[PDB]
RNA sequence: AGCAAAGAUCUAACGGAGAUAUACAACAUGCAACGUUGGAUACUGGAGCGGGGAAGGAUUUCGUGCCAACGGCACUCGU
RNA sequence: GAAGUCGGCAAAAUAGAUGCGUAAGUUCGCAAGAAGCAUUGGCUCUGAGGGCAAUUGCCAACUCAGAACUGCUUACGGCGGGGAAUCCAACUGUAUAAUUA
RNA sequence: GUCCCUCUCCAAACGAGAGAACAUGCAUGGGCUGGCAUGAGCGGCGAGGGGCAGUCCCGAGGCGCUGAACCUUGAGGCCUCAUGCUCAGGGAC
């Protein structure tokens, strides 16, 4: 159901641990990193297991379509639809 | 009220005759200086008490 | 150029202009925002309720407003004698329609 | 009232009884009967009307012969040995000129004690 | 124009109030034109001036209520909202027996 | 400043100077507001913005005309 | 969950009716609705409670209790929080109209 | 060229801002996505009950059609997935 006011995301994203300032659809500078880094936290290597595409409408509990046509399965307007056939 | 006597009906009664507005042509007499009629009144304001 | 004296119906979905709107202000709210909504597409001022859309609307009171309806809207052209610049205005009246779903908007022919 | 009620009782309701003898109304049909707007069709189904929608006790469609239903001539008549409401005839008639929709037309009203008229609006 | 005198007098004839008053909004120049009690009661009796049926306060909700409520239905313990005693005073029973 | 207790008005036709008021279409260049009648919606809710009297007021009653001032907004309405 | 604050101020809370139950103290009247426990709908039935006329026949208007089945999202308005003690006045009443009841 | 009028909402008490300028822009519809919990209507399981002589009715609930009905962008969710509207944009420096 896309990104609540925003709509699916069609080109080549950053993704990014934490909050950014602003609301959706405004513009943002990423700048290479002034502050120095040498710390455990600030060089690792981020190896990610699961990234949620559950709907943020709700309370999502499907991550794709097909985890929901397989929860629920023929449908009264599915029903229908193959009488088009 | 309904009730009242006589004598003060008739004090109403010639109070209601003074209202009248100055005639228009009283206001022509030569050497005139009445305009409007300054003793008017109104039940809504200066209530005579009879 | 679309002629004068054409008549169209379509939905207005009330539901989404009415939203937490108080509640003593919703059913004569709902008629200006038709009058406003008819009168910027048919771009005319003098838009006029008939009874039968004036009573659809408020059926159900001033609080519960229909979530939507079908209107008729007849556009004619009355100028009054003297006038410099021609005067146009709409009827809107109300069409009874049992569902909504699959009407969209379609100009009446005449 | 006595004996209380029950439902599951307001199944065959008694109706009180007219001991005298017979009774009898009449629905006059002859001035909207002549213009065509009935036919012998709609008094054929006139009848039938009330041969299948009158309620004798607590049901309808089943009248055994208290209640007689005859088309003589162009005036419907009914003659009941239980008692009814003449009131509950000019209630069915009605009931039928809204499924024909002809009752912004003909209405009807009572022109003697025992029967009703149709005739049409000014 | 106004009709505001024919209304009035049309309601101290008909025995209603307003509300029930019907004055035809077609003929108004013909409604005004009456001046008189006179004048108003040939509009009434010509059609132009209608009394109006009451509006239905309908019993037979009630009707249908008493009936179950005459099998025992709707009184229960919870649907008590007063003491027994003014419900059925022991007095009354007392004086019964 | 303010004109924020007593829920609330809406639509059409008619009235009215109060309009549909324009030096190469209509919105973008006459706005807002008034009365009556019909329709809609709502309030009072018989301890009533219901119908009659005392005290007090004394023509406010009623019909026609009328909008200067007055009814702290508006009147074509009005005590 | 009173840590707030001079102080539970304000808010929350309690709540109808029916059954069981109810302390100290006491002028024996009360305390007392003390405290506390439980029941409540909808539906289809059953029992009890009468009048009149000549054991029998016909009839009205309601209330209470009991059962079976079925349901609760605990769901209008209205409507007590309660207990342990000290000071004072016995009580109801009156009383500073416009800071003191 | 800028401002007003007009339309949008990352902005907003009013100004100001970000924008659009015949643009899937706006409108309605479809499909997604989500909320609620199985609509009206009709039809052959039900404590009991009533007629006529097994039937035909009265009856809260229940079961079937039914994850059905309804709602879903609006102070402003997604997808061009469709049609509709526009027909010289007006005015001011």
């Amino acid at each position: 159901g896309g990104f609540v006011g925003y709509g699916t995301v069609r080109n080549d994203y950053v993704m990014l641990k934490g909050s950014v300032s602003g609301p959706r659809r405004r513009v943002m500078t990423l700048r290479r990193p002034m502050a120095p880094q040498t710390s455990r936290q600030l060089k690792e290597k981020i190896v990610l297991k699961f990234i949620d595409t559950s709907s943020k409408i709700g309370h999502g509990r499907f991550q794709t379509k097909k985890e929901k046509n397989q929860w629920f399965g023929p449908l009264k307007k599915d029903r229908i639809r193959r009488e088009e056939r | 009220g309904r009730f009242k006597p006589l004598a003060v009906k008739k004090k109403y009664a010639k109070k209601m005759n003074q209202n009248k507005p100055v005639p228009y042509w009283i206001r022509l007499r030569t050497g005139n200086r009445i305009k409007w009629n300054e003793k008017r009144r109104h039940w809504r304001r200066t209530k005579l008490n009879y | 150029r679309k002629p004068d004296a054409v008549s169209m119906e379509a939905t207005i979905h009330l539901s989404k202009l009415l939203k937490k709107k108080t509640f003593s202000k919703r059913a004569p709210l709902a008629i200006k925002r038709i009058k406003a909504f008819v009168g910027r597409l048919m771009k005319t001022k003098d838009n006029r309720i008939d009874a039968s859309l004036n009573t659809y609307i408020w059926h159900k009171g001033v609080k519960g407003v229909p979530g939507r309806v079908r209107v008729l809207i007849q556009r004619k052209s009355e100028t009054t004698e003297g006038n410099k610049h021609k005067h146009f205005y709409t009827v809107i009246s109300n069409v009874p329609v049992a569902s909504f779903k699959g009407l969209t908007t379609k100009t009446v022919e005449q | 009232v006595a004996v209380r009620a029950k439902v599951g009782s307001r199944s065959y309701v008694r109706q009180k009884q007219l001991a005298k003898g017979k009774k009898v109304f009449k629905i006059d049909c002859s001035i909207p009967a002549a213009d065509g707007i009935f036919s012998e069709d709609v008094l054929g189904n006139f009848e039938q009307f009330f041969q299948d929608n009158t309620k004798l006790n607590g049901r309808k469609g089943k009248l055994s012969d208290k209640v007689r239903l005859s088309m003589n001539d162009n005036v419907l008549t009914i003659s009941t040995t239980m008692a009814y409401r003449k009131k509950y005839f000019k209630y069915l008639t009605k009931k039928f000129l809204k499924k024909k929709d002809l009752r912004d037309w003909i209405r009807i009203l009572a022109t003697g004690k025992g029967t009703y008229q149709l005739k049409y609006f000014n | 124009v106004s009709l505001k005198l024919q209304a009035r007098l049309a309601s101290s004839i008909l025995g209603c109030g307003r509300a029930r008053v019907w004055l035809d909004p077609n003929e108004a120049v013909e409604i005004q034109n009456a001046n008189s009690r006179k004048s108003v009661r040939k509009l009434i009796k010509d059609g132009f001036i209608i009394r109006k049926p009451v509006k239905v306060h309908s019993r037979a909700r009630w009707r249908k209520m008493k009936e179950a409520k005459d099998m025992g239905r709707h009184n229960g313990v919870g649907r008590r909202e007063g003491s027994r005693e003014a419900r059925m005073p022991s007095k009354e029973l007392w004086m019964r027996r």
